[PDB]
RNA sequence: AGAUUUGAGUAUCGUAAGAGGACUCCCUUAACUUAAGCAUAUCAAUAAGGGAAGGAAGAAAAAAUAACAAUGAUUUCUUAAGUAAUGGCGAAUGAAAAAGAAAAAGACCAAGUUGAUA
RNA sequence: UGGAAGUAUAAAUCGAAAAGGUGAUAGUAUUCAUCAAAGUCUAAAUAUUACAGGAAAACUGAUAGCAAAGAAGUACUGUGAA
RNA sequence: GAUUCACGCAGUGUUAACGUGCAAAUUACUUGUCAUAUUUGAGUAUAGGGGCGAAAGACUCAUCGAACUAUCUAGUAGCUGG
RNA sequence: AAGGUUCCUAAACAACAUUACUUGGAUUAGGGUGAAUCGAUCCUAAAUUACAGAUGGAAAUCCUUAAGAAA
RNA sequence: GGGAACGGGCUUGAUUGGAACGGCGGGGAAAGAAGACCCUGUUGAGCUUGACUCUAAUUUAUCAUGUGA
RNA sequence: AAUAAAAUAUUACUUUGGAUAGUUUAGUUUCCUGGGCGAUGAAGAACGCAAUGAAUUGCGAUAAGUGAUAGGAACAAUAAAAUGUGAAUAUCCAAAAUUUGAAUGCUUGAAAGUAUACUAAGGUAUAUAUGAUAUUCAAUAUCCA
């Protein structure tokens, strides 16, 4: 799917949090808030480049 | 489910709403049968009893129904719940004869130099 | 060698693929196939003319054009009334 | 005192359930609703809000009287 | 509030009729999975933001 | 008083609205980005905003090409072709006739004529 | 706009015809070629990642594949958009 | 729009307590103030190159020398890590 | 105002209230809110929104009795 | 001592019994924070100004045919 | 010099945790057919109905379902009743279809409501724009007596 794991408003953190700056899920309420987002490394993300059906 | 289709068939008008004054009244001595206690006998009657009254008034109505149908039939401005059941764009389309129609000229060429049949000798 | 690619603008929403291919001539030819059973010579791709291709590159080279012209009728005796009724082309 | 002493007086409704759309986002000083566009007689919807678009649309609810007329 | 209009009120009457649990018997059907109610919320626990 | 003209209220029979917008036809003068800076340019009929429909929609019957041993409505595919051209002629942008195929179909208004005129 | 002394649209002004448009280097003239604008409709060949019903797969096999293989846009957060 | 005390309010000092706190700004004593340029509830009005400001770039939902939220967007990085 | 069954009773104490609990605003199950005179409903205040009209490419904006054979 | 010129580990020596309680604040160049001072990016933002290029508002001339001298 | 409480090392078994292996009523992509809504009230939202249901599912005061047509003996967690004189099950069918929603007599905040006409209650109609016809009018607007 071409929207697979790119479906967050996700941007990252920055510095001064002793957290890494990959991009982060915003809001608050679930586990989810606050975690990876869609770099190929994470979890629930994009993988590295997409298969494309052409 | 004990009321079977054929003994309301069978009944008069006024017998269709003596019955369904009874069924009402019946029904609602057992709606507090079962708030005072009552065995599961009168519970299953209950059951059943509500069956009878949605079964009396289906046959109420369609019989009634059925005879409106006949009665606009011919009338020339019919109400909407009885005109042929179509979608909205149905009804807005054009009828096959008016989406057929032709001019006079374009209509009298067609009967004068129509689609003969043929084949080509090879 | 100065490359030339014009990829600066999304081309993968430009993208064309012809996977309804193999699919486009199944259905074709079951429309050929079902219109002669309709009549025949519906399909007989009525008759076009011998006309010259354009320019001095291909001048020397005929190819079939769409219908004869209204001279070309009355020099075969046929009326172009009817032509069009019997598997002829006509261009006015 | 902007953090735990400001939070006291909070008691005053800003959005009530709204008639159209059923969530709390009736604005009762706009006199609107932020998610279904009241009074406004067109749904409220937009594209920068496609998740917005597969929460509350067709298909999402029962489906009453279309469920006959698509299967027909 | 003390003071609520009649469709406010059974809005509420329903929250109340939704918090309740799994009765034993439909526990006690075959292969069965739905042991307790996940949507269930107490008023120091949770506001119904309602 | 009467013959007309225009504009209203009421009654009857209908019509529009709202949902969906993947594909279709359009309105609007975004920016990030590229140019190793940047201001025209590019991104770019692109994003967001707005309107309208159908099962397809749009186009369609030359005030069209061409300069030939000539063609001939519209639509779509191959090729022409990253070519002619456009561009701080920088970065970049960029068609069309011919030629090969899929399918093929042409009909009307106004103007003119006929008026014991309908 | 590829259209370069203007390819197309629109606005201000101006504004034709005993017709005329085009032949993309502006201008006049004479020939030549080819059409006849400023009203309308028109099937077929073409597109489709809405949605519904099916069939396939060198696709993934529960941190993968849709966010969702269980009452998943559900639990939960925010005044609200989200 | 005098001087003070009280119910309240503020926040001058201790630069006291606490500082993985009762508390993402609180506590104790001390101090100032404690009705007309006063204090305060509800309703209502003003919205992002906008509003409001006895003016500190202050306040605009713990976010302000330009709020929050979603899309362009996987913005760009000659720089850092793998 | 806000909360929404937290109110009362009985059974019961696995979890929760930085020990413990026979206690509980915690678990389970029932019960409980009676109006001609109290309020909403009625009136208008700051302000707010409609048909027609005016404006705008557009969504929409303006006007609240002025423009209207309207109120 | 040498070493990236201020070692817990290396070299040479001084010296060492295993487990630890209450204190305290020398060290661990202690923890908290991809330095905020300085510099470099052909990275930005607020503000100012006859910095360059523009723009709303303002202003001026012509056009848009009311009649009679 | 000395012990092995602590400390360390390997193996077996147990524990906390859920990797690995086996598996799939779930997804992704492509293709085929359609692309069938609404004032005859749509999509969406709310409330309600099972003998014991909170959700979910189905349904609408005829309620986890009614009639008709096919269908032939079940359902089940526990009781009951009904049942080949027809149980489950199915449907482009019929009757029925609460409050709202373009929402449309007027008002609507979380608002309880309410006016007229027709056939005490109940049920219909009454929004805006609009095409055609009928009808009642207004304007010395053009004539004309």
């Amino acid at each position: 799917s071409t929207e697979a794991g790119k479906q967050h408003s996700a941007i990252s953190w920055g510095t001064g949090r002793a957290v890494a700056r990959i991009p982060r899920i915003s809001g608050s309420g679930s586990g989810r808030n606050g975690q990876g987002a869609f770099g190929n490394m994470t979890r629930k993300g994009h993988m590295f480049s997409p298969l494309k059906n052409f | 489910a004990s009321l079977k289709i054929s003994a309301i068939k069978a009944m008069s008008k006024n017998d269709m709403n003596a019955k369904l004054i009874e069924l009402k009244g019946e029904l609602a001595n057992l709606r507090t049968a079962k708030v005072t206690g009552g065995a599961p006998s009168k519970i299953s009657r209950l059951r059943v009893v509500k069956k009878d009254i949605a079964r009396l008034l289906t046959v109420m109505n369609t019989q009634r129904m059925e005879a409106l149908r006949k009665y606009y039939k011919q009338a020339k401005y019919v109400p909407k719940e009885l005109r042929p059941k179509t979608t909205r764009k149905e009804r807005r389309q054009l009828t096959k004869a008016q989406l057929n129609l032709k001019t006079v000229k374009a209509a009298k060429k067609a009967q004068h130099f129509p689609a003969r049949k043929f084949f080509v000798l090879a | 060698a100065v490359s030339n690619i014009h990829f600066c603008k999304d081309w993968r929403s430009k993208v064309h693929t012809w996977f309804k291919q193999p699919f486009r001539k199944i259905r074709r030819h079951q429309t050929r196939v079902e219109k002669a059973k309709a009549v025949f010579p519906a399909t007989i791709k009525s008759l076009k003319p011998s006309v010259h291709c354009m320019n001095q590159r291909f001048n020397y080279k005929l190819r079939l054009g769409r219908g004869f012209t209204l001279k070309e009728l009355r020099a075969a005796k046929i009326d172009k009334n009817l032509a069009r009724t019997i598997g002829i082309a006509v261009d006015p | 005192t902007k953090g735990t002493s400001c939070r006291g007086t909070r008691h005053n409704k800003t959005h009530i359930l709204c008639k159209r759309c059923g969530k709390r986002s009736w604005h009762l000083q706009k006199q609107r609703c932020a998610s279904c566009g009241y009074p406004d007689a067109k749904m409220r919807q937009y594209a920068w809000g496609y998740k917005a678009l597969r929460r509350r649309t067709q298909g999402t609810g029962r489906m009453r009287h279309l469920k006959i007329a698509l299967k027909r | 509030t003390g003071h609520k209009g009649f469709s406010y009120k059974l809005k509420l009457g329903k929250k109340i009729h939704q918090n309740r649990g799994v009765p034993q018997w439909f526990r006690m059907k075959t292969g069965n999975t739905i042991n307790y109610n996940f949507k269930r919320r107490h008023w120091n626990r949770r506001k119904m933001g309602m």
